[PDB]
């Protein structure tokens, strides 16, 4: 017993989203099928409610006019389509079972949940991250690190030493910058007395922006 | 014994069960009668008219009944519709009570009626059974039961194969549990005790109907697997006319017992489905009087 | 509902075709089959033919060997009954009645012993060289004299007409009791004679007005004749 | 129609918690419970007022009557810090409602004070016109800080991009702070300082232009 | 190939038990059917091979015989059974119906009432003079009628019409035409027609002179 939703959304204001969500371990058409969004922070939102055998919806007055639900039975697909996105439209948002089995149950409850589809809604342009080095400084143990600056849309890809540094490591969630752009910082705690010997390299990725980045972090020269 | 289906609303029948089994055997042993001898294929057609000749005659004494069964469903339509007259549940359950005691008593009355048209099936029916020959009594064909198998048997044996009977009892034992949850949290609030107890009263006439279907679907899975080994048995060889003509019977037995378990789950799914649109309707008008009331 | 709809009255001249249609509801019409009997005025059944509505075999009697061929439609289930050469003893109430589906087969009876079971409601056919008019209405006036006791009798001869039927009434359906229109009579002319008389009280004839409403809807009459009684 | 729930709970491991979900006659509508822990989907703990789904354990009570109905979690598990909401189906307004969701906050955990790392601007950054000041803070429970940016002793506001807590992988919170300036503000003043506010003590960290 | 009823009309009464005998030319083994014809209707199957029932027919009713000799048999002659029955064979794939059985209702003797008219003044501008003579509510059906113009009796210019019996009094009524040329009426002056019938003790003349 499942529900299966499609992957992470980022789009732009007047653009639209169609999300999936697929059904496993029952008859599809004999459950209804529900959507719920929540903004970050915040309560559950009831969108409405598709009937999976007819294809007939019912939605929240708040979603009447920009939400279409639709299902494929052939695949166990349920979708929902967000026309004409605003900045306001950032939320995950939820497919869910009803627990009543058959048409037109006289009350609505769900059972069962997908796991969340976050859509991320944003006029920013793709954008690489500019990497910069955070030098050890001053008991026996010394903080380095990366500062990744500057980059749309999430997410980047800190590793340390081509992967093969991993004890110490702590990359932190990243800032959402006033100018729409993403900051975040990898900081790796390491052994003062390896600071003479040990490089350490931080590589960044952006798969979005196609950028790979490797810089070296070693100790402030003065 | 009796019983009494509903198809869609407003469609009440019934069917007197033991006489839809002795007229489906003896539409079995007449077809098994022309088809042993290829110079008496032809005459298919006229066992086909003789047959539904009985059938209409069957269906005209049951007309007779017409205007006490048409009683009863408007009876139904009062209980079905406890929101549209309002008032005393008991006198709603003893009016069904009655007018459906009135039915089974017209039923009861044209037994004679009944048993005469069964009882000329017969006579037909082991009338071409009794002048049954071989040319050779020792090697007897079995291609007659071979046709009538193919042409008769096999195609509802695929149809019934097709539908997942197991899955429709799955269904219905949601639908049934579903209810009772509903049923007993509604029951704890209150509001029309004339809607809980019309739902509690539809609710116990489901679960009677589920476990009629649960034992009828039992049957055609068994039959369904004894028709199928029987049948091997009783083709591609010969027999002594003796052992021939009680293989005959045998098939005869199996098929028309699998026949009438097949036709009354059907009817017995139509029934729990047209019972479940009024439960639902039901409860919907409940959660509507709950919810629209003061605090 | 088994039932067998033929169609509707029949006026031919002689050396001329009919065709009665039969259409068959309420039953497997393929798995059945036709007969058709007709009954000459005032006479007895008589047997014409046999078709299947599984295969569209026919048995004709030998009277009406090469003049009368039934036909089927499956698609409709209608049964056809088409009668040439028209002659005059050919006025009869044509019917078609569900029998066997093979009955020109050996044994037959063995395996569909049923007589025929369902009948249409007939189909009037008249034979004549007789052409359409409207009945000439004569009173048949009472009069102080001819009153048995204190009852006496008036009518209506409907006269001279042609084809069969007409309705008679009195006082436009208000006077019921007493009243007896006789079967009509062919004449040597080919035209149809009838009487149609009421028996009322003598207190009456002075006081009551009687009128009889003669209606031949074949040629659009409708006559209203006033009988008076005869003072002499 | 509204569902109505306080914002917060809070009990102690072996206590037993009430939620409330208000509503008016909330007595006669059915209503169901979820429990979703952070950064999860929601589960159905409770439905139809009382009765617990398969898999759910007795610890998890409901009761419904009157403008009030109540979760009860009796032992409460460290487990059940979670988000809870009530549901309703409204037939007038043909509608699924939710209530606002109650926090549920375990006490007896143990708190941790952050710790803080400040990183100023570095060369490559300077040399790019840009000064950037990276406050990392971590290891915080219970979960929540106050992040306070100075320069020279005057507070500073402008320029700060402060992060939301985030559990980390040993159960305790972390959080960053971003102070963009200018490099001619950044070598203008004497020290730079970052302050973080936990419960009611803060842990500072100073950074100087002039340093090496 | 030639059936034979016996006999052909029956004079019953309500409660009777009453026997029809169908024979046959030749043996035609046990099919025979039965039918039933009420006036002015369609005939309804009876009875199928020689003694089975048709469903829904009253149990009244009752078949027998084999190959030549076949009865029907009602055992309580109802209101309704009053009516023409016929037999038919269908051993040979030719059938043949009897000439039929008609069953009237018994009562009293009714004399009849009789009654002459001259003809109308308007059908003697025609050219034709009919004279009819009507017999009202008699019993039995048998009624002789005789015209008879200056005392001489006429033939072959007369028709005869007899209604069905009465469902309220079970009795007949008879219309005799006489049909004379407008020449051969003026050529006569007595015309009377001569009632016989068992209700009567001696024959009833009405006449009249024309003019």
């Amino acid at each position: 017993v499942q529900l299966v939703q499609s992957g992470a959304e980022v789009k732009k204001p007047g653009a639209s989203v169609k999300v999936s969500c697929k059904a496993s371990g029952y008859t599809f058409t004999d459950y209804y099928i529900h959507w719920v969004r929540q903004a970050p922070g915040q309560g559950l939102e009831w969108m409405g409610w598709i009937n999976p055998n007819s294809g007939g919806t019912n939605y929240a007055q708040k979603f009447q006019g920009w939400v279409t639900m639709t299902r494929d039975t052939s695949i166990s697909t349920t979708y929902m389509e967000l026309s004409r996105l605003r900045s306001d439209d950032m939320a995950v948002y939820y497919c869910a079972r009803d627990l009543w089995f058959g048409e037109s149950p006289p009350y609505y409850g769900v059972d069962v949940w997908g796991q969340g589809t976050t859509v991320t809604v944003s006029s920013a342009s793709t954008k690489g991250p500019s990497v910069f080095p955070l030098a050890p400084s001053s008991g026996g143990t010394a903080a380095l690190g990366c500062l990744v600056k500057d980059y749309f849309p999430e997410p980047v890809t800190v590793s340390w030493n081509s992967g093969a540094l991993t004890s110490g490591v702590h990359t932190f969630p990243a800032v959402l910058q006033s100018s729409g752009l993403y900051s975040l910082s990898s900081v790796v705690t390491v052994p003062s007395s390896s600071l003479g010997t040990q490089t350490y390299i931080c590589n960044v990725n952006h798969k979005p922006s196609n950028t790979k980045v490797d810089k070296k972090v070693e100790p402030k020269s003065c | 014994s009796i019983d009494i289906l509903q198809e869609k609303e407003g469609h009440l029948d019934f069917v007197i069960i033991p006489h839809y089994t002795f007229l489906d055997y003896y539409k079995h042993l007449s077809y098994n009668s022309i088809y042993h001898k290829s110079s008496t294929y032809g005459k298919y057609i006229a066992v086909d008219a003789f047959i539904k000749k009985i059938n209409e005659a069957y269906d005209k004494v049951k007309s007779k009944c017409n205007d006490i069964k048409n009683d009863l469903i408007a009876t139904i339509k009062k209980l079905e519709h406890p929101y549209d007259m309002n008032r005393t549940f008991k006198k709603m359950m003893d009016e069904y009570n009655t007018k459906k005691k009135k039915l089974i008593k017209c039923i009861k009355n044209h037994e004679n009626d009944f048993n005469k048209i069964c009882m000329d099936m017969k006579n037909y029916g082991t009338n071409l059974f009794e002048q049954l020959s071989c040319y050779n009594n020792n090697f007897c064909n079995t291609n007659g039961i071979r046709y009538h198998y193919d042409e008769y048997i096999h195609k509802l044996i695929l149809s019934v194969k097709s539908k997942n009977l197991n899955k429709d009892l799955s269904d219905m034992t949601n639908i049934l549990q579903q209810s009772e949850l509903l049923l007993t949290n509604l029951n704890k609030k209150m509001g029309s005790y004339i809607y809980i107890d019309t739902i509690k009263f539809i609710h116990k006439e489901m679960k009677h109907i589920f476990n009629r279907i649960e034992y009828h679907t039992k049957i055609i899975n068994d039959k369904t697997k004894i028709i199928q080994d029987k049948i091997k048995l009783n083709i591609w060889r010969t027999f002594q006319k003796d052992e021939l003509l009680k293989r005959i019977l045998d098939m005869s037995n199996e098929y028309s017992l699998f026949i009438t378990s097949d036709h009354l789950r059907q009817m017995l799914y139509n029934t729990f489905y047209s019972k479940e649109k009024h439960l639902n309707n039901i409860f919907h008008h409940l959660i509507y009087v709950l919810q629209m009331k003061f605090n | 509902q088994v039932q067998l709809v033929q169609s509707g009255a029949e006026v031919k001249k002689p050396g001329a075709s009919v065709r009665v249609s039969c259409k068959a509801s309420g039953y497997t019409f393929t798995s059945y089959g036709i007969s058709w009997v007709r009954q000459a005025p005032g006479q007895g059944l008589e047997w014409m033919g046999w078709i299947s509505g599984y295969d569209g075999n026919t048995n004709y009697a030998q009277k009406l060997q090469g003049r009368v061929t039934m036909t089927t439609d499956t698609s409709t289930s209608t049964a056809y009954m088409e009668l040439r050469s028209l002659r005059s003893d050919d006025t009869a109430v044509y019917y078609c009645a569900r029998d066997g589906p093979q009955v020109g087969d050996f044994d037959w009876q063995v395996y569909y012993y049923y007589g025929m079971d369902v009948w249409g409601q007939g189909t009037t056919v008249t034979v004549s060289s007789a052409s359409t008019k409207g009945p000439s209405v004569f009173p048949l006036a009472p009069s102080s004299k001819s009153t048995s006791g204190g009852t006496a009798a008036l009518g209506c001869l409907v006269k001279d007409y042609f084809p069969e039927p007409v309705t008679v009434s009195w006082n436009s359906g208000a006077l019921t009791s007493g009243v007896h229109t006789f079967p009509a009579v062919l004449q040597s002319s080919g035209l149809y004679s009838l009487s149609s008389v009421v028996t009322v009280p003598s207190s009456s004839l002075g006081t009551q007005t009687y009128i009889c409403n003669v209606n031949h809807k074949p040629s659009n009459t409708k006559v209203d004749k006033k009988v008076e009684p005869k003072s002499c | 129609y509204e569902l109505t729930q306080p914002p917060s709970v809070s009990v102690a491991p072996g206590k037993t918690a009430k939620i409330t979900c208000g509503g008016n006659n909330i007595g006669s509508y059915s209503v169901h419970w979820y429990q979703q822990k952070p950064g999860q989907a929601p589960v159905l703990v409770i439905y139809y007022d009382s009765d617990r789904p398969s898999g759910i354990p007795e610890r998890f009570s409901g009761s419904n009557s009157g403008n009030t109905a109540t979760l009860t979690i009796s032992r409460v598990e460290v487990g059940d810090e979670a988000d809870y909401f009530c549901q309703v189906w409204d037939t007038n307004t043909d509608h699924v409602v939710f209530g606002g969701g109650t926090k549920l906050t375990v006490l007896g955990q143990p708190k941790a004070a952050p710790s803080v790392t400040l990183f100023p601007p570095s060369s490559e950054e300077l040399q790019a016109n840009k000064a950037t000041l990276v406050c990392l803070i971590s290891d915080f429970y219970p979960g929540a800080v106050t992040v306070a940016w100075k320069a020279d002793s005057s507070p500073v506001k402008a320029g700060v991009e402060t992060t939301t807590p985030s559990k980390q992988s040993n159960n305790k919170y972390a959080a960053s702070s971003y102070l963009s300036l200018t490099p001619e503000q950044w070598k203008s003043h004497r020290s730079y300082s970052c302050q973080v506010t936990h419960e009611g003590s803060t842990v500072e960290k100073t950074v100087a232009p002039t340093e090496c | 190939i030639r059936m034979t009823q016996s006999p052909s009309t029956l004079s019953a009464s309500v409660g009777d038990r009453v026997t029809i005998t169908c024979r046959a030319s030749q043996s035609i083994n046990t099919w025979l059917a039965w039918y039933q014809q009420k006036p002015g209707k369609a005939p309804n199957l009876l009875i199928s091979k020689a003694s089975s029932l048709e469903s829904g027919v009253p149990s009244r009713f009752s078949g027998s015989g084999s190959g030549t000799e076949f009865t029907l048999t009602i055992s309580s002659l109802q209101p309704d059974d009053f009516a023409t029955y016929f037999c038919q064979q269908y051993n040979s794939y030719l059938y043949t119906f009897g000439q039929g059985t008609k069953v009237e209702i018994r009562r009293t003797v009714a004399a009849p009432s009789v009654f002459i008219f001259p003809p109308s003044d308007e059908q003697l501008k025609s050219g034709t003079a009919s004279v009819v003579c009507l017999l009202n509510n008699f019993y039995p059906r048998e009624a002789k009628v005789q015209w008879k113009v200056d005392n001489a009796l006429q033939s072959g210019n007369s028709q005869e019409s007899v209604t069905e019996q009465d469902s309220k009094d079970s009795t007949y009524s008879l219309s005799s035409t006489l049909t004379l040329s407008k020449a051969d009426y003026e050529k006569h002056k007595v015309y009377a027609c001569e009632v016989t019938h068992q209700g009567l003790s001696s024959p009833v003349t009405k006449s009249f002179n024309r003019g």
